[PDB]
């Protein structure tokens, strides 16, 4: 998406690294690599930039029926900084990522990993009475999107419904 | 970073002993050394620095000989200054020691020329070990004391970083015998909250540890949210590390009170509107991710559109803080101005 | 020219006496850790890591392991792993078994060679292309390539019976000195080491031994030609002493951001079982189900809470972290239960306390108890008014009378007390049936 | 002030017996310059202006106003009735030193920047800082010592943290007879460390007062190289209440100061000190760092081959250090100026004849030789007398030797103001002069 | 104020023509005679692009004893406007226009003109059966204000509580 656009006109871009897994250090190089100005951040200074940007545009995981989205960690804080600012934000995803479910089931909603990507095996003892938690997804709820662009045009979150209507038949939603 | 240009931008491995002679120079020894181990970041922390900035000051007024005709009330004042302007170069500084500039200032200036040269030493010595003593210690004790009262059976507190304070405050309440638990809160250009967590798994406390991004997923549990400080501002706003507003604008959103612990010394007196402009920036180095084959960001000057940015403070408003506690009491955080200056 | 396909050599029996309160019973190999069998987790490791071949030995009580790997998932035609079993009566020692394996050439490139108690998530690709590299360029100088993980001398997995030192050279990875510490307060090193090499000598200790190496056809000779060797330690000293000619220079892997463990006696039982509640070696949670079974399956909660199914619990009853719950078991009401393993079909009754604990199938408990730290096997019994203090064990079929407190270290069991005498009323209490096995 | 430096001399050491030509060791101008000069310079660069001297009054002689240089030497003329090691030699220099030492032996000819150690020193805040370098192969010309018959050396081992700054152990082979005994409870804080074997040692130490002042209590010691630094480093790691008034009070005894950890009670450890555990430096008080260096020139003076090694590489360095001095002097008169290295020193009233082939040699004072000559990696000074026909290629001469005509000598030196009769050679002295 | 910094940094400044006295035009051509960008617009268009806007700065005619402001009458949707984007907005006053009321009565607040200003007396066939209204003076919460720059310096609302109590007897607040 920012790569077509890039052809045409100049802009700045901001990319913040989730880190569990630092993967925004290969995004900011391939968008370097396509002749694009490119800073890289950490996540603690989300909120301290927010007064400097203009637009907010993102991927994710899964849509559920209501408009709620399950992102990558540390979605739901850029969410609530860029709604402070009334900034609009822009959800980027293809019609097979929707599901017909509800957020009610919860639990297995997350995936946990092993808590070696956070605190290293060879910390001796103290690995013997402290509680180590990895999360991995997060749950956004529909107030905080303003558009859906998709492989047929640009929705409000509100029609995502209507959708589903004509994409599964109503008996089969429980397999 | 044309945003951020403003800041100056130093590296922690340029050695400035290189060029000074070995047997003394005009800098004295003494402040050598604080600044190679300023540099060394071998002495980190918002109060340390302040105590060995004045043990080095109190060792220099020790050798100190008056000129034959010149009074020491200008020499004195006159001699300090290449040193601190070294002290700089060195680091920048911070609240706290520009606070105890300006006291010793004060002290130096306000002396008699009646007196001789030792009197002046021994008094000199005697009221940098009562300002020591007075501004610090009885004070933490006065502020433990007063937040203790904020702690009861079945809590769950969740603290940020590394402070000595918070440590202190929850250390005596387990001590005075209540029983709760703590989670910890880490960002990763640093990883300070490890040393509380030692702290604490040491006093003999179960505890939670994890990283910054998932503070939304726990914080259904929490009750409520311990906080330090390093400078208070005219118009109230707090001035700590990066990433305390995130945490919050998220314990606002999730209906969690916020208590902020600070001493009355770190008052300053500018005035700021957001959280940018005046700020230090760090070595751009540390970014660099270790993680097996791939490591990104390698020889990042090749690319001539990347720019690394680092941080290290951060602008919080008053409103969202609830509490503040000082040796003086617990108060609003939109009445710090009217008290903490208006005795003035 | 592809290689030949992964080969790998099971050891499952203990040959030792750690374990014999309770081995009389059932061998080491089928005891339930996690409410799973203890050797499904090497053959899933050995299925996962790529090996496309196993072979299986038994001495002791062979006919019941049988019976459990005829009704496995990796016996069913659709498995890639291909499962033989090679039963005998003459089994004393690992030499034994590598001289049968020599005798009867199975294998004929480099293979695996494991015991039956391992529980780990390592992928050896690495491993196995730098052996294969050191013997292409070389000559059958290197015949074995050890595996540690790298970490601290305080780990609450580190036994004393199992630390090991070492002495490495820093360029190439190849162990000149391996000696146990144990009974020790001073380390000595040969000075002929330092004569070799100028600054490349280290010495290690923040080393864990998996129990895991690479081995070539060349070590089954080795195992036949010397009489003497009976395990894994005697070859590496032997190889270590003699350093004449031939098969002389050894090789260690050390990783970092895995896991591997072995079981030999109930302190390092319990870290493992600690452990591996934590998610601390997931690809395998118990919410994973990778036997297959219909009976073994459950839901996770906040706090590493698993539950089965149809399970049923009381009012008022709390549980505060890491706890499984088997099917059917069935709760009471003020009940307390932390850091405990349940088995399937379990009664409990009200105001229990269950700390640190370990309990098998079809154990019933009383109401009012408190137990802390302490093993039960199966169809245990125990009445009202017990205290069980820290580390204690019961076997099968055990009952504890009432209004009773045994001490530290009990253990009680029903086979003869040390090898026609009614049951004491003084030490297994009034009803009871035991003998106290204090030695 | 920071340091008071101290350059002893009595004697060439504590090794003098397997190098003794002919005069003392002290006053040895071999290289031009007495060796005794280079120290003394480095100290000029860095800004030292004071440097105290512990030597006899042979060596002492014309000492007092040699040069005028900037410095102002504290002169002690020690007694020449015994030669006895450095112990009791800084304990007889105590009452006057002041401030900490930098203890340097009148054998280095290093090019090292000191500014490092002191940093070191300065940073950490240790108790002692050494310096030492890599060995280095001594492949070179046979110093002709019999040309055969050499000896073993004991070797010493050091047990260096994995950072490489920190010592953790060091022993000599002299003593243990076949393996190490590590103590076991240093693996359980260190768990890996590293071992080396081939290193020269430098003798740069810089020690703290305390040191001295419990030297001073204690006269068994003899020499700091042998009996003071093993002790130190062994004390390092013994804890205060361990198992083995009127012992000596030892060093734990004499600190009355603190370190980077004692400040305050809220000094105590909560990333007060580095974030790491409570107890780390409140009762290890005695520490040890060492650099070591890799490449660059720093060798003692105590060897025979030394003697010729360091000649041959001397005038680079020299005129490293010097811009002002070229090779050849005012007071020289060559007949044949198209036969000369570059690095052909001359000296003051040389007298040089027809066919001047000189090259990577070393002419002196005074000097007298005559047609047909042709040296080649060799050095002399100190009035030769030389004739018409001598060819010589590394025979070193030391002064008043008269050289006869078609004397081509190859390696062997020769002094002791002592003629040399014609076509006699031999690969090395036998007999020198 | 803005001619004070022009002297060595460059900006862009938009002003507002506040109809019907039309008083914007003079300061924008007297600072573009000083040589600094300027746009003028007329009222409506404030909230179409205030998502431009980095801060705002404005005078006053009275500060009262809460924090209150009385300033010119588009000024209080301009200060809602700010409050949707959480843009900073400032006021500059010297220390003699901070007076000792409270906002309780507003019938004197507000003033009044002719209404020739809105609707000229050439329309005179329906002049009989229409009322026109022109208000003056406009009234502005303190909750929307954020510093106060005097000559003194820089202080919260808040603050200005404590400045009357030093500057005037309680007394004499009724003359």
């Amino acid at each position: 998406f920012l790569k077509e656009a890039a052809r045409k006109r100049k802009f700045h871009v901001i990319v913040a690294e989730c880190a569990p897994f630092c993967q925004g250090h290969e995004m900011a190089v391939n968008l370097s690599k396509a002749g694009i100005e490119t800073t890289v951040m950490t996540d603690a200074a989300i909120f301290a930039v927010m007064s400097r940007v203009n637009k907010v545009i993102i991927g994710t995981k899964t849509i559920l029926a209501n408009g709620a989205l399950r992102a990558v960690t540390g979605t739901h804080t850029l969410a609530l900084a860029a709604k402070h600012h009334s900034t609009p934000l822009i959800v980027c995803a293809p019609m097979f990522k929707l599901s017909p479910q509800f957020p009610n089931e919860e639990d297995s909603f997350h995936k946990f990993v092993a808590p070696e990507e956070v605190l290293p095996f060879t910390e001796g003892d103290i690995l013997e009475k402290v509680s180590v938690h990895c999360p991995v997804f997060d749950y956004v709820p529909p107030e905080l999107i303003t558009l859906f662009i998709s492989n047929i045009g640009g929705n409000a979150p509100s029609y995502i419904y209507r959708l589903m209507s004509e994409l599964y038949h109503p008996d089969d939603h429980v397999l | 970073v044309s945003l951020f240009s403003h800041l100056p931008q130093y590296s922690r491995q340029n050695s400035l002993t290189q060029f000074m002679s070995i047997p003394s120079s005009v800098i004295h020894p003494a402040m050598v050394r604080l600044g190679l181990q300023y540099s060394q970041g071998l002495v980190s922390g918002s109060n340390a620095r302040c105590i060995a900035l004045l043990r080095a000051l109190q060792q220099v007024i020790q050798d100190y000989t008056t000129p034959p005709n010149e009074e020491l009330s200008r020499d004195l004042v006159n001699k300090l200054k290449p040193y601190m302007s070294f002290l700089t170069q060195c680091r920048p500084l911070s609240a706290s020691m520009h606070n105890a500039i300006k006291f010793l200032n004060k002290e130096i200036t306000s002396v008699g020329s009646s007196k001789r040269e030792e009197e002046a030493k021994s008094e000199l010595r005697a009221a940098i070990d009562r300002y020591v003593q007075e501004k610090i210690v009885l004070a933490a004790q006065a502020i433990s004391r007063f937040a203790y009262q904020k702690i009861s059976n079945g809590d769950v507190i969740l603290v940020y970083g590394c402070s000595s304070l918070v440590s202190r405050i929850l250390q005596e309440a387990w001590t005075e015998g209540r029983r709760f638990r703590v989670v910890v809160v880490d960002s990763r250009p640093w990883l300070e909250g490890r040393h509380t967590l030692r702290s604490l798994v040491h006093a003999g406390v179960p505890a939670s540890y994890l990283l910054i991004p998932a503070a939304s997923y726990v914080l259904p549990e929490v009750s409520k949210v311990l906080l330090g400080a390093h400078a208070l501002l005219a118009n109230g706003s707090v001035m700590s590390r990066v990433g305390t507003a995130q945490l919050a604008l998220v314990a606002r959103a999730h209906n969690v009170p916020v208590l902020v612990c600070c001493e009355t010394y770190k008052f300053c007196e500018r005035v700021q509107t957001d959280a940018f402009v005046s700020n230090e920036l760090d070595d751009p180095d540390d970014l660099q991710c270790k993680r097996g084959e791939h490591v990104a960001l390698a020889n990042w000057q090749n690319h001539a559109s990347l720019r690394l940015l680092n941080l290290v403070y951060d602008v919080t408003p008053p409103e969202l803080v609830d509490l503040v506690i000082t040796e003086l009491g617990m108060i609003p955080c939109s009445s710090v101005p009217v008290v903490l200056r208006v005795k003035s | 020219e592809p290689p030949p396909p992964l080969q790998a050599v099971l050891v499952a029996d203990s040959f030792d006496r750690r374990f014999f309160p309770i081995s009389k019973d059932q061998p080491r190999v089928l005891l339930p850790l996690a409410n799973v069998a203890l050797i499904d987790y090497t053959l899933e490791f050995l299925t996962a890591t790529g090996v496309q071949e196993t072979f299986v030995f038994c001495c002791w009580k062979a006919a019941q392991i049988k019976e459990h790997l005829l009704k496995s998932k990796w016996c069913r035609p659709t498995s890639l792993n291909v499962v033989r079993i090679i039963t005998s009566e003459l089994y004393r020692s690992l030499g034994d078994v590598l001289r049968d394996v020599d005798a009867k050439a199975l294998v004929r490139s480099d293979f695996l060679l494991v015991y039956g108690d391992v529980i780990s998530n390592i992928n050896i690709t690495r491993a196995l292309e730098e052996h294969r590299l050191r013997r292409k360029l070389e000559k059958n100088v290197s015949v074995m390539t050890m595996i540690f993980k790298e970490s601290s001398p305080s780990h609450p997995t580190r036994c004393h019976e199992d630390n090991v030192v070492v002495a490495v050279d820093s360029t190439t990875n190849r162990v000149l000195h391996f000696q146990k510490t144990q009974g020790l307060r001073r380390f000595a090193f040969p000075l002929s080491l330092f004569q070799g090499s100028s600054d490349g000598v280290e010495v290690r200790y923040d080393l864990l031994d998996c129990h895991i190496s690479i081995c070539s056809p060349q070590v089954a000779q080795l195992f036949t030609d010397n009489f003497d060797y009976q395990t894994r330690d005697d070859f590496v000293r032997g190889l270590l002493v003699n350093e004449e000619i031939l098969g002389n220079q050894i090789h260690m892997h050390v990783t970092a951001k895995e896991y591997g463990a072995r079981v030999s006696n109930l302190h390092m039982y319990s870290a493992v079982c600690a452990d591996v509640i934590r998610r601390w070696v997931y690809p395998l949670t118990p919410e994973a189900n990778f036997t297959d079974s219909t009976t073994q399956s459950c839901t996770h909660s906040r706090h590493n809470i698993y539950r089965g199914p149809e399970v049923s619990l009381g009012h008022g009853s709390i549980l505060e972290e890491n706890v499984l719950l088997g099917s059917g078991t069935v709760i009471g009401s003020n009940c307390f239960i932390t850091n405990s393993v349940i088995g399937p079909g379990c009664h409990i009754g009200d105001n229990v306390v269950l700390d640190q604990t370990y309990l098998w199938q079809g154990v019933r408990v009383a109401a009012g108890a408190q137990i802390h730290q302490s093993l039960l096997c199966d169809n245990a019994e125990v009445k009202e008014r017990v205290t069980l203090k820290p580390r204690s064990v019961l076997t099968s079929q055990v009952v504890v009378g009432p209004n009773i407190t045994l001490p530290e270290g009990s253990v009680i069991s029903l086979h003869p007390p040390d090898a026609m005498k009614g049951y004491n009323p003084a030490e297994v209490g009034a009803a009871g049936k035991g003998y106290l096995w204090k030695a | 002030m920071e340091f008071q430096a101290v350059v002893m001399a009595v004697g060439g050491g504590s090794r003098m017996t397997d190098l003794t030509s002919s005069i003392p060791k002290p006053l040895l101008p071999v290289g031009n310059k007495p060796l005794i000069w280079y120290p003394l310079n480095l100290l000029e660069r860095v800004g030292f202006e004071e440097v105290i001297v512990v030597t006899t009054r042979d060596v002492q002689k014309a000492l007092c106003a040699e040069f005028k240089m900037k410095m102002k030497p504290d002169i002690v003329c020690i007694p020449d009735d015994a030669d006895m090691g450095t112990a009791d030699s800084l304990r007889y220099i105590y009452p006057k030193l002041k401030t900490d030492v930098l203890v340097l032996s009148c054998d280095l000819i290093t090019d090292v920047a000191l500014h490092e150690v002191v940093d070191l020193f300065r940073a950490y805040d240790a108790s002692l800082a050494m310096l030492m370098r890599k060995g280095q192969d001594s492949i070179e010309p046979v110093p002709g010592q019999k040309g055969k018959k050499k000896a073993v050396e004991q070797r010493d081992f050091i047990g260096v943290d994995s950072t490489g700054k920190r010592l953790l152990f060091m022993a000599n082979e002299a003593d243990l007879d076949e393996e190490l005994v590590i103590k076991g409870s240093i693996l359980q804080k260190h768990p890996r460390i590293r071992f080396h074997t081939g290193l020269v040692d430098a003798h740069l130490y810089c020690l703290k007062k305390y040191i001295v002042d419990f030297l001073m209590e204690n006269g068994s010691i003899t020499s700091i190289r042998s009996e003071l630094i093993p002790y130190l480093v062994r004390k390092q790691f013994s804890s205060a209440s361990s198992q083995q008034e009127l012992k000596s009070l030892d060093i734990y005894s004499f600190i009355k100061e603190a370190n980077t950890l004692n400040l305050a009670p809220y000094d105590a450890c909560w990333n007060a000190c580095r974030g790491d555990r409570w107890e780390d430096l409140s009762r290890s008080q005695v520490r040890c760092y060492v650099h070591i260096m890799k490449e660059g020139l720093c060798s003692r003076v105590s060897t025979l081959g030394l003697y010729m090694e360091a000649n041959r590489q001397v005038p680079k360095l020299l005129s490293a250090l010097c811009p002002e001095e070229p090779p050849v002097h005012s007071s020289a008169q060559i007949v044949s100026k198209h036969l000369v290295g570059v690095d052909s020193l001359i000296g003051p009233e040389t007298q040089i004849g027809e066919k001047s082939s000189i090259k990577r040699s070393v002419i002196g004072s005074s000097c007298l030789i005559k047609d047909r000559v042709t040296i080649t990696n060799c050095l002399l000074m100190n009035s030769v007398t030389v004739e018409e026909g001598s060819n010589i290629q590394g025979s070193v001469i030391c002064n008043n030797a008269v050289i006869e005509k078609g004397a081509d000598i190859k390696d062997c030196l020769i002094g002791s103001g002592q003629r040399i009769e014609a076509k006699a050679k031999r690969v090395n002295e036998v007999i020198v002069g």
